[PDB]
Order: structure tokens, then sequence, then C-alpha cells
């Protein structure tokens, strides 16, 4: 989040928003995940 | 001079190349970092000063970079086609 880039469809500040660290996830086969999401403007139900 | 100036013209063209990736560095984090390290001893074959009397190794070193930074450009060129094909065809915005 250095900056959101002049030219909004190339800014990538705006997928980081809220994020604060990751949290990584290692399983049996070797095989290392991270990953993290927050937001808070919602309501009862989405459609997603 | 016709060759002083094409050795700046190539340093400036990597140069703006690496600040073009910066700012996708949540693209290509692993890349732009760990190259940066690599590429520096890559660039320590044609010095300031430089004199085109050893050239072809500098000629290496270019062949190198070229196919060393290519990881940096396939995840970057994913990127930016999503980035651009989301443009409802606007010509305005595609141009841009």
């Amino acid at each position: 989040k250095k900056q959101s880039f002049v030219l909004s469809p190339f800014s990538t500040q705006e997928e980081m928003s809220g994020l604060s660290f990751h949290i990584a996830s290692l399983d049996e086969s070797g095989v290392l995940n991270v990953w993290v999401v927050v937001e808070l403007p919602k309501a009862d139900i989405a459609g997603s | 001079l016709d060759k002083l100036g094409k050795r700046l013209e190539e340093v400036l063209a990597i140069r703006t190349i690496h600040e073009k990736f910066l700012y996708f560095l949540p693209a290509s984090e692993e890349k732009i970092i760990c190259l940066t390290r690599v590429f520096e001893p890559f660039t320590g074959l044609n010095p300031v000063q430089y004199n085109p009397y050893t050239e072809p190794l500098w000629k290496a070193a270019v062949s190198q970079y070229e196919k060393i930074i290519a990881p940096a450009e396939q995840k970057i060129a994913g990127k930016l086609k999503n980035y651009i094909s989301e443009i409802q065809d606007s010509p305005q915005q595609l141009l841009q």
C-alpha cells in the first residue's frame, strides 16, 4: 500500500485495504499457503 | 558517443522497466526483490565510464538478464491482461 496508482484500473492498494497481516497454513504434504481478506462494509445477507 | 548513448539507453530502459514493476510490487514482490540483487552483479559487467573494448562480456550479461527477468514479465502480463480486458471497450481508458 505504498500508493494507489494514479490510473485506478491498475491500483494494487485497493485489494490490500484492511489487510495488516497474513495467515500461514502448512499441511502434511509440505505445501505452505498464505492469504488474508478483511472487509467491514456489509449487511445481513450477501449475493455471494 | 553513439555507443555511449546506447549504453545509457539500455540502463534507462532497465531502470524504467523495474520502476514499472515496482508499481505492481504486490504482483511480483518475490521476483522484484530477489532479481534486484541477482541483476546487480550483471550490471557490474558494464560499469560507469564504460568503454566498449570488452563489449562481449556485457552481451553475456544482457542475455542472462532477459532470460532471468522473464518470470516477472509473465506474472505481470497476467495482471495486465485482467486489468486491461476489464475495460469495457472504452477507447479513452484503453489508450491510457
